[PDB]
DNA sequence: CCACCACGCGGGCGGTAGCGTGCTTTTTTCGATCTTCC
DNA sequence: GGAAGATCGAAAAAAGCACGCTACCGCCCGCGTGGTGG
RNA sequence: UGGCGGUAGCGUGC
């Protein structure tokens, strides 16, 4: 195998032994994928936009002469592309032009035939589009939609574990959730029967829904239960008997056919005589009359003479009526088959129960249930019992859901209507009372084959769907109230309310949240998570224990470590590696397919119902050559339980160690020496960490750093290959290669990177070019890096040198001593970049402008301010500097924008934004001209490429015609066109050429005047701001005590003291050591993975160590390839081989140089290297195997008793710094209602007192300090007058007075009509 | 009053209006409406519908929601009414009565400081002159550097000399209140005296972090300053770290050390059997120490030492006993931080964290209290100081996997096959083979992790001056495992030994158990069937904060008014205490 | 911040303080069921006095 | 004659109807039996 | 032998859901109706 | 520099 360029600059050391079947697919594929199924032009109505139409449209005015059609939705070029929208601070949209046909019907003509037609172009809305990095851009602030975990639409069948009732008794129900309709659920009473609520309303018998189905009686017991036949014979009454009903009963006669005694009188019936009534095949038996008085009819039975009915239906028999029957000529009765376990009476007593007795009386039922107040009536209750769960408007059951509801009930297609019918409710009623019954058994809620995955796409076609039906509700009242004379497709609709619903979507949602950008794995963290929460989902607060928990299936779908912890733990989640979704929205995972004890190369997507079926093998499973196993008894999962199985018994193998954690979880090296709750919180924090300003790649790591990195949107890659014609710090120019050339196409690439530009959490966005001039290129191949990203791989900390002994208890706990060369060597600093905005709006007295010039202020502090009132750009500033220099008119008032009080930092962006029709100051037209300058520099870029092409062929022609190679030389490039040549073709092509050659420049001159036109349009605002400035203020943060430092591991701590560099401990070679931690907090937090991380990156700068030291010496290059190939041979049996051979003897110095910093290693997340493999890389370096050296105190001078675990260690700086926390306050602003001091760092706040903190100063009995801190600092005005002039007085004394906000509840108390009052005596 | 109900005024002219506007808006209109129509002379059922609509307003205003719909706000939610903002966690009495947001106060967080007293507390410079500002202004004043308030400010914020000096003169003696945010009981709150310090976090000292419940992770704490001479005499004396010695929960002692300072007077307080210098013997613990600074003797060598040791007599006074006694180098070195009263048997052993809390115990019991708080910060840094000098540190070899555990494997993995071919002939049914296999495992681990204590504890080996013998382990692991610093047996066996068997969420035992150690990696199969008990535990706990914040709540409710008023009732009745014994012991 | 306002209603208005908040005072004082007296109260049926 | 700006007065929203739907504990009321008698 | 007290479970309504802190976003009626300008 | 709602995060037996 061959490596890529970009990889053959640093090749990372992979261990592991299981080969790579299937590589990682792109991490941001739930999401874009799920839009392009939201815009993709669907030649068939089932999803995105046009299903929304052809289930909307076509619509019919309340009068046969109007019709409105839709025909085709194409969405336009957005204007602003994404950084334009960014940068003004607009919403990325296109506009979306739906073709609408309005159709007049001849109205006098009777068949109602066309008569007018009128086809146009409507436009309706702008809808947001998906950049190619899976976000959304809204308001200029980047935001992403997460995928909500919800339930599958179906019928869900389950049962209270006894809690009801108080007895332990269950409770059977059943839920049919649709996706659009209203929910039906069924119960069983502790009573035995059958009810069923609409929407959650009061509970009403199933028997009154039955009626209301047109079902009578004697049908609704056919139905529900089974015939017994009973023949009135000349004597004992003989009946056909089915042997398997006398089972689980006594004999209440003696039961004797053909004169053979089967059973006698009192006897429990066994097995064995249903079992001798089978063989000796008896159909008809003797009844005593008397049994028959247990029974209950099943239809009913008229007397022909008499013309009035003995019995009706469903009602229990007797010895008169059974006599009555007799008499009337009755011979064959039919009776129901009840027994107490088996075929339960719940039916009956339902059908008891129930009150109605016709189908017009369940519908006012129903109709009175469901509208209470409104006066019942047949038309009112049918409609609504039509519409309510049998109409395509009103009810709307998924393709997922009908699946789900076939599937459920054991159907053999799961293709169906959208609507439920008769046969559904009958087939649910059924299954439910065979639940009750014993036969079959309930669905789990939590398990994840009945939970379904919404991605963006599917919520925007229902937010649209929404706005449709809205917008087509408004064109039917229109169509009617308007005469069809002269009207306009194009004002006949509105598009308002989709806009609006739209906009409230991708802005005002629970799901479409604020993206953080801390790190790129932050990022991808963030468009691959599944919330629970959302519309239609779980409540934060009322969520309980069962669904926070870690179901089996969610092994390969869902990662079980990497979740929040805290108020939101469980409902969560991120996706897993090789986890995707299936069409109905359901997860599935890979799975390699097993044949004939054979593990084959085909891969198979398996879901979560239809794993359990099969039986797959663990991922960590040893096998030979072909596939084989090389053990028999392997370890597999079958059913949601993990057990161990023949080799020959095996469906399925895990593609992968890593089908289960997620891309956050997947970074973390020696995972498995790790306990779940610190990995969780390691997983957690990786996410929080701010980019250095030096990328640093990590030492030890798992491999996945390159596809984080290159899936994030951070990096620049190369859309073709090529070369690199001009590198520079801003801009990359390519030429693409001639393979991937286009016709009529210059062949340049131009990327301009993005740098200093703040991110959503005031951090440094900064891109970096990797490649040197000249260099080859190929696709996909990284140009320039990131934030934290350091060659192609993600790199979020620095490889701290790092030893594990306690320091004068200075690291204690979990705090951390960092020596000096780590602020000196300015491994931690971060740059934070804040914005300022300043608004200089319209007021009623007269308009606020913007000048240099501000009343009573000094000179010195408008002189950083230049002639046209805003800072000066580069220039330092601190706490109370003017930046903008605003008045307003009361004659002015100074209103000028200020550094907040300590903020310093230098300006390095300012940004000016003018409504249209306002007079655009001197610095707007400078940042245009900037712009321009750049969009015509790569313009003219391209048409002189393109001027170069055309003028060498114009050569060639004249060449042709005469090669004149010395007039032609001495010529000036721009008159070598209008050179003359003999009448020939050769003219013909020159002129043609020289027209080709204008219509080129035209072009590019039309071009550059669009791009110009573009940048100079003024933006709109909001109404009464006539202008705005914006100024970029960035800050380097230097490392401190008190800032949060933590590892990869979950360990966490804060910087205790900065100790000199001599102070720290140094090894016999006199190399201190950088950072200090505690082993205290080693084996109680289980993270043993920290220790091998420390040995390994040890051993890695040990081979780092010995590289450079090879390369200083200036050794030929037979020995470094030597030692490389040596190092890289290291292992056991490792899946990577790398061949030095190949390098061409000038790559390997280039391998050489980036790796003297240090060897990388590649640790896989479960098949990582074994600690043999570590002694034996330790053992390559001239560093002890055990890992331990001897180390000598910085301070004092001897040996440390014992030998102390010291290496290199990825530590990273989470986004906690001291400085933002830190916080005092003596006096300021109160609250103008309470008359209290502000909260919050922002607003110059105090500390609030709570509840605890009142009663701990109650137990110590400390009155005076309640006294004082209750009143005379918060709330008595004159009590906190008095008390400053006191202090300032040197009399440290009090007066308690009366605090405000009891005054302001008396007040309040008074308004309620209440009097209440203080009573002195 | 308006006030009440201000009208805030926004950007752009808009102004912000209050619900409490808007209700009292719709009642006004309404009553206007009904007047109207009342002197136009409406029928009956106008006028009756007006009438309702009045006081379907007017009760919507008093207490929106109570009846019929609420009236909904500009987005969708429900209008705050007079009682909506009474009530609740939102409301008056528990958002600004109970409790209330004050001056003079600051937040940060927290380090550690190994130099500060057990009264001294580190806070930064800027944080100081910040809330001692008023002070500041006086002493400023009153020294006649600022004749007025203005050039006092100017002069505080520009920070000069005679500005930090006057800051250093206010803040020598008074104290501040350091208090964290989960105040579960009153040791949440402590006074201390401020020591100015440059930065921005502030130092903590690390006996009070137990009474605290705080971790050196990102931790912050508020600070308050008591501004009166009341509230500065109650702090040192009432709330002062040194005062509060002993929990009022149980009577336990609170300031006990807990990592590192136990860690190191255990390995001071060791003996070992050849080690240099051993046998010697000395005239006093200076000689100890003079004998081990020079590196010419262990720490854990054994020698004979003669020793003074005070007694406490019977009337009060002390008496001096002199003997020769056979200890170590290191107990001898920390027998002189000791106080004279206290024994030397006290020291003469391993001492541990539970030998140590003890000892500090008898300290307080016999000595006082005077003399406890220098003991213990003398004990502290001597700990801190023989940890560093240690150079403990945790290794992948400190963690020894038994060389029998293979054979247990082995032999548990048999008995569970022939166990389940039995049941495979029907001689036994499911839950009988289920609880044989759970039996059977259970077992394996027990001998699993016995033997790993065995091999670690004590299965070291030494050359003693003429043979060989045994004695008890200096693996770092079983250093800070044995003497109580970090971790426990249970903990230890899951680095080392099996990790036993694991339930599912449900509450089941599951069959096969992880046989895998932390030292050896873990297959999928066995992490996804531990990840089950961590995110149990950890929703748990999640909900379980909010269940104890609510009984805490009601419990301190439920006795706020309970206060000590008279010394003696007289009454002749009690109850009637008995040792409590439930089965087979006490 | 301490004066207060009043307005004069056309027609008497119960509390909804004295009437909703079980157990209703009105209620309790005139014996009569508490369905009744918000019958009463939001014009549905008349009562004799 | 049409479109943008200011000003005052009601109130679920929008529609030729329906919208909801994963908690626990305590208190109140009511239909239905019941049951107990005068 | 029907009416009043018992009760009894079942249903409906009300109140609660830890403490501090940080950051971002959105909003702070609104819609008809008259005034006026192009 | 005034507040509500939503979202996410921090410290809370190791
Ligand atoms: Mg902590």
């Amino acid at each position: 195998m061959v490596y890529s360029y970009t990889e053959k600059k640093r090749i990372r050391k992979d261990f592991g032994k299981r080969p790579q079947v299937l590589d990682v697919p792109y991490l941001l594929s739930i999401q874009l994928d799920s839009f392009q199924k939201f815009i993709e032009q669907d030649p068939e109505g089932q999803y995105g936009l046009e299903a929304a139409f052809r289930s909307v449209f076509p619509i019919q005015s309340y009068s046969g002469n109007s019709e409105l059609q839709y025909v085709s939705y194409r969405l336009g070029e957005p204007v602003f592309d994404v950084q334009e929208c960014q940068i003004r601070g607009v919403t990325y949209s296109a506009p979306l032009r739906v073709k609408l046909r309005l159709v007049i019907y001849e109205r006098e003509a009777p068949e109602g035939t066309v008569k007018d037609i009128k086809e146009q172009e409507v436009y309706m809305g702008e809808i947001p589009l998906m950049t190619d990095n899976g976000t959304f851009v809204i308001n200029g602030t980047e935001r992403v939609i997460v995928s909500q975990l919800h339930r599958s639409p179906g019928v869900f069948f389950d049962s209270d574990k006894g809690k009801t009732h108080s007895s332990g008794k269950v409770l059977y129900n059943a839920r049919i959730i649709p996706y659009r309709g209203s929910w039906l659920d069924f119960e069983f009473d502790p009573k035995d029967n059958l009810f069923v609520r609409i929407d959650r309303r009061r509970k009403l018998p199933a028997t009154i829904i039955l009626r209301a189905l047109n079902y009578t009686t004697e049908q609704i017991l056919d139905l529900f239960f089974e015939k017994v036949i009973f023949e009135i014979r000349d004597n004992k009454l003989q009946m056909e008997l089915v042997p398997e009903r006398l089972r689980g009963e006594t004999a209440s006669f003696d039961i004797e056919a053909n004169g053979k005694v089967y059973v006698e009188k009192g006897r429990r019936i066994t097995a064995r005589h249903i079992r001798q009534l089978e063989k000796d095949d008896v159909k008809l038996i003797e009844v005593p009359v008397e049994y028959i008085a247990g029974k209950v009819v099943a239809k009913d039975y008229i007397d022909e003479s008499t013309g009035e009915l003995i019995c009706a239906a469903n009602m229990e028999l007797s010895l008169d009526l059974l006599a009555k029957l007799s008499q009337s000529g009755h011979k064959r009765i039919e009776t129901l088959f009840t027994n107490d376990l088996d075929h339960g009476p719940y039916i009956s007593e339902t059908l008891r129960v129930d009150p109605t007795n016709d189908r017009l009386s369940a519908l006012v039922e129903i109709y009175r249930m469901m509208r209470p107040g409104e006066p019942p009536t047949r038309e009112a209750a049918e409609s609504l019992f039509e519409n309510l769960f049998f109409s395509e408007d009103r009810y709307d059951l998924s393709a997922v859901g009908r699946m789900k509801f076939n599937r459920s009930l054991l159907r053999e297609e799961i293709e169906g209507s959208g609507i439920l019918s008769k046969d559904d409710i009958i087939d649910v009623m059924k299954k439910l009372i065979d639940i009750r019954n014993g036969k079959g058994e309930v669905d789990d809620i939590d398990h994840l084959g009945n939970r379904r995955i919404r991605s963006v796409g599917e919520m925007a076609e229902n937010q649209f769907r929404v706005g449709l039906v809205r917008v087509e509700r408004a064109v039917k009242e229109r169509l009617s109230l308007g005469d069809l004379d002269t009207l306009m497709p194009q004002d006949m609709i509105n598009a308002k309310p989709i806009s609006a619903a739209v906009k409230e979507f991708f802005g005002s949602s629970q799901l479409s949240q604020f993206m953080d950008q801390n790190n790129p794995l932050s990022e991808i963290t963030h468009k691959r998570r599944i919330s629970a929460l959302g519309p239609g989902g779980l409540t934060r607060e009322r969520a309980g224990f069962e669904v926070r928990d870690v179901h089996p299936t969610h092994y390969g779908r869902v990662c079980p470590i990497e979740t929040p912890e805290g108020p939101n733990i469980g409902l969560i989640n991120s996706l897993s590696v090789y986890a995707q979704t299936n069409e109905y929205g359901f997860l599935e995972t890979p799975y390699r397919k097993v044949t004939d004890g054979v593990v084959t190369d085909e891969i198979h997507y398996l879901s979560a119902i239809e794993e359990g079926n099969y039986v797959i093998a663990q991922a960590n499973s040893n096998l030979d050559e072909e596939g084989h196993f090389v053990e028999d008894l392997v370890t597999c999962r079958s059913k949601g339980e993990s057990s161990l199985f023949s080799r020959d018994q095996v469906d399925y193998m895990d593609v992968s160690t890593q089908q289960v954690v997620s891309v956050g979880a997947s970074l973390i090296p020696f995972l498995e020496h790790d306990d779940a709750n610190r990995a969780l919180m390691g997983a957690n924090m990786q996410r929080q960490a701010v980019p250095t300003l030096r990328a640093d790649k990590p030492l030890v790591g798992t491999g996945m750093e390159r596809a984080v990195a290159v899936d994030s949107g951070v990096t620049a890659v190369a859309k073709r290959g090529g070369v690199v014609q001009y590198v520079d710090a801003s801009r990359i120019v390519i030429k693409v290669n001639e393979d991937e050339m286009y016709p009529g196409e210059a062949g340049i690439d131009i990327y301009n990177l993005t740098k200093y530009t703040r991110s959503n959490q005031n951090t440094c966005i900064n891109q970096m070019p990797c490649v040197s001039l000249g260099e080859p290129v190929e696709r996909g191949d990284v140009l320039a890096d990131g934030p934290s990203t350091d060659l192609g791989e993600l790199a979020l900390g620095q490889n701290m040198r790092v030893a594990f002994m306690p320091w004068n208890g200075y690291n204690f706990e979990d705090s951390i001593l960092v020596s000096e060369r780590v602020v000196q060597e300015d491994r931690f600093t971060t740059i934070h970049i804040q914005e300022l905005a300043c608004v200089s709006r319209d007021t009623k007295l007269g308009p606020e402008e913007i000048t240099a010039d501000i009343p009573n202020v000094g000179e010195a502090a408008l002189s950083k301010l230049d002639e046209s009132g805003i800072v000066y750009i580069g220039a330092e500033v601190t706490g109370g500097d003017i930046l903008v220099g605003k008045v307003t008119p009361k004659d002015v008032k100074d209103s000028s924008l200020r550094v907040p009080n300590g903020v310093s930092g230098t300006v390095i962006d300012v940004q000016v934004f003018t409504r249209d029709g306002v007079e655009k100051d001197k610095r707007a037209l400078e940042i245009e001209e900037m712009q321009l300058k750049q969009a015509k520099k790569d313009l003219s870029e391209e048409l002189q490429i393109l001027e170069a092409g055309l003028f060498s062929r114009i050569r060639a022609v004249l060449v042709a015609g005469g090669v004149e190679a010395e007039k032609l030389d001495k010529l000036p490039r721009d008159r070598w066109l209008e050179l003359g040549l003999t009448d020939e073709e050769k003219q013909n092509q020159l002129e043609q050429l020289a027209e080709q050659y204008d219509e080129l420049k035209h072009e590019f001159e039309k071009k550059l005047e669009a791009k110009r036109r573009k940048i100079t349009q003024g933006d709109d605002l909001a109404p009464g701001v006539l202008k705005i400035v914006k100024v970029y203020l960035a800050v380097k943060r230097r490392i401190q005590p008190g800032d949060k430092m933590a590892g990869r591991h979950g360990n966490k701590g804060v910087i205790s003291k900065i100790n000199p560099i001599e102070d720290m401990p140094y090894d016999e070679n006199g190399t201190p050591v950088d950072i200090v931690l505690n082993p205290l907090g080693v084996p109680s937090r289980m993270n043993i993975g920290q220790i091998l991380e420390t040995h390994l990156g040890m051993a890695a700068k040990g081979i780092g160590d010995k590289i450079n030291a090879m390369l200083k010496q200036q050794q030929e290059v037979a020995k470094l390839r030597e030692f490389i190939q040596r190092a890289y041979d290291l292992g056991a049996d490792v899946r990577q081989k790398v061949d030095l051979s190949t390098f061409s003897d000038e790559e390997v110095m280039r391998l050489a140089e980036n790796l003297r910093k240090g060897m990388p290693i590649a640790t896989p997340v479960f098949d990582g290297a074994k600690e043999a493999e570590i002694k034996e890389l330790l053992k390559l370096g001239d560093l002890p195997t055990s890992g331990q050296i001897r180390l000598y105190d910085g301070r004092t001078g001897e040996q440390f008793e014992r030998p102390v675990t010291v290496g290199y260690m990825y530590m990273l700086k989470l986004n906690h710094l001291v400085d933002d926390k830190m916080h005092a306050r003596s006096t300021g602003s109160y609250s103008l209602v309470t008359q209290q001091p502000l909260g919050g760092k922002a607003q110059f706040g105090g500390q609030r007192f709570g509840e605890m903190e009142v009663w701990a100063l109650e137990a110590y009995g400390a009155a005076y300090t309640l006294q004082e801190m209750l009143t005379v600092k918060s709330d008595d005005v004159n009590g906190r007058t008095k008390m400053y002039k006191n202090i300032v007085d040197g009399n440290h004394q009090m007066e308690p007075g009366m605090p405000e906000s009891f005054n302001v509840l008396l007040k309040e108390i008074r308004s309620l009509g209440i009097n209440i009052e203080l009573e002195d005596e | 009053p308006p006030d009440l109900r201000p009208l805030v005024p926004l950007d752009g002219g808009r102004f912000a209006t209050s619900d409490l506007n808007d209700l009292y808006r719709r009642v006004i209109n309404r009553n206007n409406r009904l007047k109207r129509l009342l002197d136009l002379a409406a029928p009956d059922i106008i006028v009756r519908n007006e009438k309702r609509m009045l006081q379907e307003a007017v009760d919507a205003l008093l207490d929106n929601g109570r009846r019929g719909r609420a009236i909904t706000g500009s987005n969708k939610r429900p209008l705050k009414s007079l009682a909506d903002m009474i009530k609740g966690k939102q409301g008056r009495f528990r958002q600004n009565l109970l409790g209330k947001r004050v001056d003079y106060s600051g937040r940060s967080v927290i380090t550690v400081g190994p130099y500060l007293r057990l009264h001294q507390c580190g806070l930064p410079k800027k944080m100081a002159l910040e809330l001692f500002k008023p002070f500041i202004y006086g002493k400023l004043e009153l020294r006649g550097l600022a004749t007025t308030i203005k050039a006092a400010k100017k002069m505080v914020e520009r920070e000069e000399a005679v500005v930090w000096d006057i800051l250093d003169e206010v803040i020598r003696e008074h104290p501040v209140l350091l208090n964290r945010a989960p105040t579960l009981h009153r040791l949440g709150i402590q006074a201390f005296e401020p020591v100015l310090i440059e930065g921005k976090a502030i130092q903590l000292h690390p006996l009070v972090c137990a009474a605290y419940n705080a971790d050196f992770d990102g931790d912050q704490m508020a600070v308050h300053v008591p501004l009166t001479l009341e509230a500065q005499l109650e702090a040192r004396a009432l709330m002062m770290s040194t005062n509060n010695i002993l929990s009022p929960a149980n009577g336990e002692p609170i300031i006990v050390p807990s990592q590192d300072v136990v860690l190191g007077l255990y390995y001071m307080t060791r003996d070992c059997v050849n080690a240099k210098g051993e046998g010697m013997v000395l005239t006093g613990p200076k000689e100890a120490e003079r004998l081990y600074r020079s590196g010419l003797a262990s720490l854990h060598a054994r020698v004979k030492v003669r020793i003074t040791e005070y007694e406490k007599d019977a009337n009060g006074e002390l008496v001096a006993k002199t003997s020769l006694k056979d200890t170590t180098v290191g107990r001898a070195i920390l027998w002189m931080i000791v106080p004279k009263g206290l024994p030397y048997s006290i020291v003469n052993q391993a001492l541990g964290k539970k030998a140590i809390s003890k000892m500090l115990n008898t300290c307080y019991r016999i000595l006082g209290l005077k003399p406890t708080v220098i003991f213990a910060d003398q004990i502290m840094y001597t700990g801190f100081a023989y940890a560093a000098r240690s150079g403990a540190s945790v290794g992948i070899d400190d963690m020894v996997i038994p060389e029998k555990k293979h054979e247990i494997i082995s032999e548990a993995e048999a008995e569970v096959a022939e166990i389940q071919e039995q049941f495979q002939s029907g001689l036994v049914t499911a839950g009988e083979r289920y609880n044989k296999v759970i039996d059977i495992w259970a077992a394996a681990n027990d001998r699993v992790s016995k033997a790993m204590m065995d091999n670690l504890q004590t299965e070291t080996v030494i050359n003693r001056d003429g043979q060989e013998e045994k004695q008890v382990s200096f693996n770092s692991i079983y250093m800070m495992a044995d003497s109580g610093a970090r971790g426990s047996a249970a903990q230890i066996r899951q680095l080392a030994g099996m990790r036993g068997l694991m339930a599912k969420p449900d509450g089941s035992i599951i069959e096969t158990p992880i046989t895998a150690n932390f030292r050896e990696g873990l297959n999928v199969l066995q992490y996804f069937i531990s990840t089950h008990g961590a995110r149990k535990g950890l929703a748990d706990t999640a909900l379980k904060t909010a269940n104890s914040g609510y009984l805490t709540r009601r419990l301190v409710d439920v006795a706020q008014d309970l206060v000590v008023t008279e010394d003696d009732c007289g009454t002749h009745e009690g109850i009637m205490m008995t040792p409590v014994i439930e089965g087979g012991d006490v | 911040r301490e004066r207060m306002g009043h307005i004069e209603l056309a027609s008497p208005t119960a509390h909804i303080w004295f009437l909703k908040s079980l157990p209703s005072r009105i209620g309790l004082l005139l014996d009569m069921p508490l369905r009744d007296i918000e019958r009463v109260l939001y014009f549905e049926s008349y009562v004799v006095i």
